[PDB]
DNA sequence: ACAGGATAAAGAGAGAAATTGAGCCGAGCTTAAGACCTCCTTTACCTTTTCA
């Protein structure tokens, strides 16, 4: 019997949200149990969307250049691996970019479908000079956890909605040994930290439920 | 039964985090129809 | 060390004083209910002003 209270919530400019929760009173040793389980589930067992592959018109390898584009293929790939998207359908989607001329290519230029929302609309991707056309095709998939790899260039997508999890255990002794959990959650903005916390708790409850009524 | 009790404790531990995260009394005393004396006091 | 001698300063003996506490009382004191007299309020109806 405890009470979870969001002490603080923020929305950093990069659209990355932050939250801190105080959970108390917890019995001695339960703070670490809850904190570690929540951290593992949040960072490893939440679903999210990320750019899995990309095709660029004019190149064929990661170590290649694009005439008139300040960055090369590698810089664009790294700038796109951190592009944050959120899909409303379990079906993989394809977005198309075709900016041209002097321009700063940001996330807003990607023509995703109605089912894909770019969390940060101004996310630097490339900088085109005069008489340059950047033709790009991005593929968005549904996955969990950072996933390194072994036509379309395969990418090491970051499916994680949650960016960072920290927890600390204090002592709320009034006058036994009671504990208090302080949980800090940084999310990339695709989910609020309260939605990420709710989904992590749902996964844990679903894991521990069948271990109760039989064995 | 210890495995069952431990699982029950865990489920009860993570349950609160699953989804947690009258017109007559507003009447001004003028409508009480008090005596002018009581009202004024 | 031990014995004798001189002395003053500190105990025992008693009653008489002064307190003292103890019972046994009724005089002082408190409590509660009811009645009961000033002071005040507010009304209903006026009279008495200043003015168009």
């Amino acid at each position: 019997t405890f009470q979870v209270e969001c002490v603080e919530s923020r929305t950093e400019a990069d659209q990355g949200q932050y939250g801190r929760f105080s959970i108390e009173p917890l019995a001695r040793g339960q703070g670490t149990t809850v904190g570690n389980a929540l951290r593992r589930v949040l960072l490893s067992n939440l679903e999210g969307t990320a750019v899995t592959a990309v095709r660029i018109g004019g190149v064929n390898h990661e170590f290649a250049t694009i005439p008139g584009v300040r960055e090369d293929v590698l810089d664009i790939l790294l700038n796109v691996r951190e592009l944050v998207v959120h899909a409303h359908s379990p079906q993989p989607q394809i977005g198309r970019l075709r900016v041209v001329g002097p321009a700063t290519v940001t996330a807003a230029d990607v023509d995703f479908g109605p089912e894909v929302e770019v969390i940060n609309p101004n996310h630097y991707i490339a900088s085109l000079s005069e008489g340059a056309t950047l033709e790009m095709e991005l593929k968005v998939e549904w996955g969990t956890g950072y996933r390194a790899i072994d036509d379309f260039l395969q990418l090491d997508a970051v499916f994680m909605p949650v960016r960072r999890v920290n927890y600390s255990v204090e002592d709320a002794r009034v006058g036994t040994a009671i504990d208090r959990l302080v949980l800090e959650v940084w999310t990339n903005g695709s989910l609020s930290p309260q939605e990420a916390l709710s989904q992590a708790a749902s996964c844990l409850v679903a894991l521990f439920e069948p271990l109760k009524n039989v064995s | 039964e210890a495995l069952s009790q431990a699982a029950s404790c865990l489920v009860a531990l993570f349950e609160p985090l699953k989804n947690v995260s009258t017109p007559e009394s507003q009447t001004p005393i003028e409508d009480l129809q008090l005596s002018v004396r009581a009202y004024n006091c």
